[PDB]
RNA sequence: CUGGGGCGGUCGCCUCCUAAAAGGUAACGGAGGCGCCCAAAGGUUCCCUCAGAAUGGUUGGAAAUCAUUCGCAGAGUGUAAA
RNA sequence: UGGUGGCGAUAGCGAAGAGGUCACACCCGUUCCCAUACCGAACACGGAAGUUAAGCUCUUCAGCGCCGAUGGUAGUCGGGGGUUUCCCCCUGUGAGAGUAGGACGCCGCCAA
RNA sequence: GGGGCCUUAGCUCAGGGAGAGCGCCUGCUCACGCAGGAGGUCAGCGGUUCGAUCCCGCUAGGCUCCACCA
């Protein structure tokens, strides 16, 4: 199913981003890299 | 040829290799799986019931030799062909799967331990004058009630020989000695055939050298006949 | 009297006010849009840019001129003073 | 039967695919390249005016060598055109791999010009 | 071997016969394409791979699995389903397969009475079918899973069927 | 579903008419209780039946209407026979 | 009763019969034809009436070449109905006609026979007509 | 809302026609779609070019996959239409 | 000649011919860079024995496609009229199609 | 006339790659039961899709409900 997601940092712990995904095609806790405006860097973000 | 076709169920060897199909069916392919390139060690009669066994050998998919027991039960309307394991006696294949919804003794389905039908309480081979009261009459019926391999045809033709244990013993010795004569009888049509010749009736007789050729010259023919008659009515 | 209905053809979308918004020889500011469209009835040219909505805007100030990409194909451009 | 396309025409299509993204101006001209089987040519262009400014080649009578077609020749012609565009003190350009790769002789030439002073 | 035979005998014979001005007008063998249509692999994918194995053995080359260009309901195939395999032989491998084909495998065709000189495409390319893969000795009956055939296309730079058949007859191709 | 419908779809009884008839005779029962053709049934039900003297006990696994011939017997299991 | 086999839209606007025809203004398939002097819609029943009329008058005669086809449909709401509630259902099929337009032609037959047949057809048609021949 | 009301049908958004060569423009006027999808179906770099035809032909046939010339485009463009 | 740009195919398609010592291609082999869903075909790498066939240039033509007048007509703003589901008159404008004809190229920069 | 549901074996009727029971034929078995085969436009037309009982639209038939206030 296509479902909303937040994508929190790992250094900062902050959420910072939202998106959506298939639970079927992308079941696992996904992760990307985005800009943390507190860490002021590209940084791996993780789903909750 | 093997046939579990109910009225025409039999076994045969035919010069007429009729027609190998374009479709390999499930049962055929299952036989190919476990019997192809086989080796017919032995044949057995199943204790004179209308049933036969082939003890067969063949190498498995790793070249290790294995064996199996192919069973052919020709009962009439409820004949069947079954394949079974040698030691485990477990059914592996089956032509007419039969669920225990018929509340029957035995069962067909694969995986299950094979079992044979209930063999009736009939002395398969004077003993009739001992057990059966010849006053009963219509004893062509009740020779079935004493012997295993019986037709009412055979019973009638033997009973018409007129106390006749002699006929039974002589004909049993004949069959045991393979002394029979494979012919086809025709009593005004209704073409019948049997190991022994015709005994009394008016029917014509044509004899053969092979029971197999007898069977040859004697599943779908009847269907075509149904279609033909249904059309003929309309015409 | 009788009874009838079921037209099921009774709607349409909201009109989106496409076309040109500035004219040839007209002075233009930076960032002004020129020709709303869908796809490219018209392409950009000099000092002109296309957006995600296939809309055409002036990157600078200047005067507008419409022309042709050779055959059967049009163009705009902004030329300053 | 069979039929065969001119790889030059292919190269022209690839060249145009590139050219759609750029064009040579004054103070940002275009450096175009040609890659004959026996020679290699280079030019520098103001595509606005449709004018070459400087040029270079193995065919140039200066620095005549044996290869005229390897990376050494490419390097030599690159530094030559670089000093040409130095004495016409532009020093800033754009490159045009004309439907070729930035892999071989082209790459060597471009690197030569980078080292000689021209800044892409 | 056959490339040298081409460069040294086939080119003189064709230049003399057709009165060509340039040697570049002489028709060349451009490529050999071997294909198997394995449409019976929609039921079993393991049948696709074993036909792929025979092709690898015959050509000495890993084959490209071909797939359906569009959905075809008569054959039960969806677009993108893999129902064939092919190799494109060029240069040395093509000449070596061509020698193995002319000198070894075509003599092992059952009841070989010659190849059809009709099987040109109207442009100079020659297509033939092989009914049993067993004609190639790199194939063993024990290895064989099913009786596979294949088709073999010889693509040539000839402008007509006359020129193509002359090019093939120059190698001693066995036309009836 | 109803008992008569269930018997027909499971092909225990060949006619809904006959199923009604035998349930109105009360020759059968469910979970040790006498039942009727309109009696409700479900998975996990334990059914007792008679065919003259032939007494039968069976277990319900599933129910449906479309019931193709061989799939009918998946609907239930025989447990036992008596007379 | 001619019919277009297939159509995009079963329901069309009616239109306007202004001006003269584009083409089909002169006989060229046949010899002796008829043309119009007005504008109107014409129906498959009208054209087949005229057709069978001339063919009965001629009884073997040559060739005809109608020059039209009722492509247009026309709707009509059911009876005793208020206005609105959608467009009416189709009823039949129609050919639209401008003046100067040739409708029927004739060849293989003499002038007098042709003129009489076309007269008969005109009386089945609604509009004013003229007898015409090829130049 | 309603060519009286009621019952029916519809109620928001997108595309086309009506629409009158800017734009806009109604009707219980005509045709159709949406209440999503893709973690690659996005970005970038680099690459190349389709649909059909005939024609070749082992399987394989009308119709696979194969090879040839013809082929601005008849194909494709996640989905309706422009 | 080659390279490289500009102008709506008046540039193209198609047919016929001519040339290549330089040049451009075509051509010849993969040891390296790199590469080929398979591939030294292509892309790359190096080479120059032979090839003008083909590509590329130069000539020719009007068969296809392309451009395209004048005049006339439809249509039409405006004005007016009439037996007004339409038609007519006047000033003015004015196509398309069909022709006349044009055209198988114009302009630049660099290198020998 | 409007709205909804349905139209599949001879009858009754279930159900994005044809089923049951009933009735016919057959053997088993007087009279039932039990095992096979037959009979199929998935009402018609058109459309989508590779592919239609199935999804979409129109049409024909049947049934049910409504067809009113003056």
């Amino acid at each position: 199913m296509r479902v909303n997601i937040t994508l929190a940092c790992t250094e900062c712990g902050e959420r910072n981003y939202i998106s959506k995904k298939n639970k079927r095609n992308n079941p696992d806790r996904v992760e990307f890299k985005k800009y943390c405006p507190r860490d002021k860097k590209s940084t791996l973000h993780r789903e909750t | 040829l093997l046939s579990a076709h109910p009225s025409y169920s039999r076994v045969h060897i035919t010069a007429q290799a009729y027609e190998n199909p374009s479709e390999p069916p499930m049962f055929c392919m299952l036989l190919r799986k476990h019997i192809e390139g086989g080796f017919i060690e032995k044949i057995e009669q199943a204790g004179l019931a209308a049933i036969m066994i082939f003890h067969i050998k063949s190498r498995n998919e790793i070249g290790d030799e294995t064996v199996r027991k192919l069973y052919v039960e020709i009962m009439g309307r409820h004949s069947n062909i079954i394949l079974t394991d040698a030691a485990e006696n477990v059914i592996i294949d089956g032509l007419k799967h039969l669920s225990p919804s018929m509340n029957s003794y035995r069962t067909v389905l694969p995986g299950q331990d094979y079992k044979l039908p209930p063999a009736q309480d009939k002395i398969s081979p004077d003993d009739i004058l001992r057990h059966l009261s010849f006053q009963e009459g219509r004893l062509d019926k009740q020779i079935v009630d004493h012997f295993s391999g019986v037709s009412p045809l055979f019973a009638k033709e033997a009973v018409h020989r007129a106390t006749l244990p002699k006929a039974l013993l002589a004909l049993f010795a004949e069959v045991k000695e393979h002394r029979f004569i494979p012919n086809i009888t025709t009593v005004n049509g209704k073409e019948y055939f049997y190991l022994l010749e015709l005994t009394h009736l008016k029917g014509e007789a044509r004899r053969f050298d092979s029971l197999s050729e007898l069977l040859d010259r004697f599943a779908e023919r009847d269907r075509v006949k149904q279609q033909a008659q249904d059309l003929e009515r309309f015409v | 009297k009788k009874g009838v209905g079921s037209t099921k053809n009774g709607r349409d979308s909201e009109a989106k006010r496409l076309g040109a918004k500035r004219a040839d020889g007209q002075f233009v500011t930076g960032g002004s849009i020129l020709y709303r469209q869908r796809g490219t009835k018209i392409y950009p040219g000099e000092n002109v840019g296309r957006g995600g909505d296939d809309t055409l805007f002036a990157k600078i100030d200047g005067t507008v001129k419409f022309e042709r990409f050779g055959r059967d194909r049009k163009k705009v451009s902004v030329y300053p003073v | 039967m069979i039929t065969k396309t001119s790889k030059n025409a292919a190269r022209l299509k690839r060249h145009a695919r590139v050219r759609a993204k750029l064009s040579g101006t004054a103070e940002r001209p275009r450096l175009n390249v040609f890659r004959s089987n026996k020679h290699i040519y280079a030019q520098i262009i103001d595509d606005v005016n449709g004018v070459t400014l400087a040029s270079a080649s193995t065919l140039d009578k200066d620095l005549n060598v044996e290869s005229t077609g390897d990376t050494s020749a490419a390097t030599k012609v690159g530094e030559l055109v670089a000093k040409r565009a130095a004495e016409k003190g532009i020093s800033d350009v754009v490159f045009d791999r004309g439907g070729y790769l930035y892999h071989g002789r082209v790459k060597a030439l471009a690197d030569a010009a980078r080292e000689a002073g021209l800044k892409f | 071997r056959l490339k040298e035979k081409y460069n040294k005998e086939i080119a003189p014979a064709l230049m003399t016969k057709f009165n060509y001005d340039s040697v570049m007008q002489v028709p060349k063998i451009e490529k050999i394409v071997i294909n198997m249509g394995v449409g019976d692999a929609v039921q079993n994918a393991k049948a696709i791979d074993s036909a792929v194995e025979e092709l690898t053995f015959i050509a000495g080359q890993k084959p490209v699995v071909t797939r359906a260009k569009k959905s075809i309901a008569g054959f039960r195939l969806r677009e993108g389903m893999p129902i064939g395999a092919k190799v494109t032989l060029r240069g040395e491998r093509m000449y070596d397969f061509l020698d193995k084909l002319i000198s070894v495998s075509l003599p092992r065709v059952r009841d070989f009475r010659g190849v059809s000189k009709k099987s040109f495409d109207g442009r100079g390319n020659y297509t033939l079918g092989i009914k049993e893969q067993l004609i190639f000795p790199e194939i063993d009956y024990d290895k064989v899973t099913k009786v596979r055939g294949m088709d073999i296309v010889i693509v040539t730079t000839a402008n007509t069927d006359e020129e193509a058949r002359e090019l093939l007859t120059q190698v001693g191709m066995p036309f009836q | 579903m109803r008992l008569d419908k269930f018997l027909k779809v499971s092909r225990l009884i060949k006619r809904r008419t006959l199923a009604k008839e035998v349930a109105d005779q009360g020759r059968i029962s469910i979970n040790g209780n006498q039942a009727k053709a309109s009696s409700d049934v479900k998975p996990g039900d334990e059914l007792t039946v008679r065919f003259g003297q032939k007494l039968v006990t069976v277990q319900v696994n599933e129910l449906k209407d479309t019931t193709k011939k061989e799939e009918a017997a998946n609907m239930y299991t025989i447990l036992k026979e008596e007379k | 009763m001619l019919l277009p086999k297939r159509v995009k839209y079963r329901r069309e606007h009616r239109g306007k019969m202004r001006g003269r025809a584009k083409g089909g203004t002169e006989v060229h398939f046949g010899e002796f034809g008829i043309q119009a002097l007005e504008a109107s819609w014409i129906t498959n029943r009208q054209i087949e009436a005229a057709r069978i009329a001339m063919t009965r008058y001629m009884k073997r005669g040559g060739k005809v070449w109608i020059k039209i086809f009722p492509s247009k449909p026309y709707t009509a709401k059911p009876l005793e109905v208020r206005m609105g509630s959608g467009k009416g259902a189709p009823e039949g099929w129609v050919a639209v006609v401008k003046p100067g337009k040739v409708l029927f032609e004739i060849s293989g037959v003499s002038e007098e026979v042709a003129r009489e047949a076309l007269r008969l057809a005109s009386h089945k048609l609604p509009i004013k007509t003229k007898f015409v021949k090829r130049e």
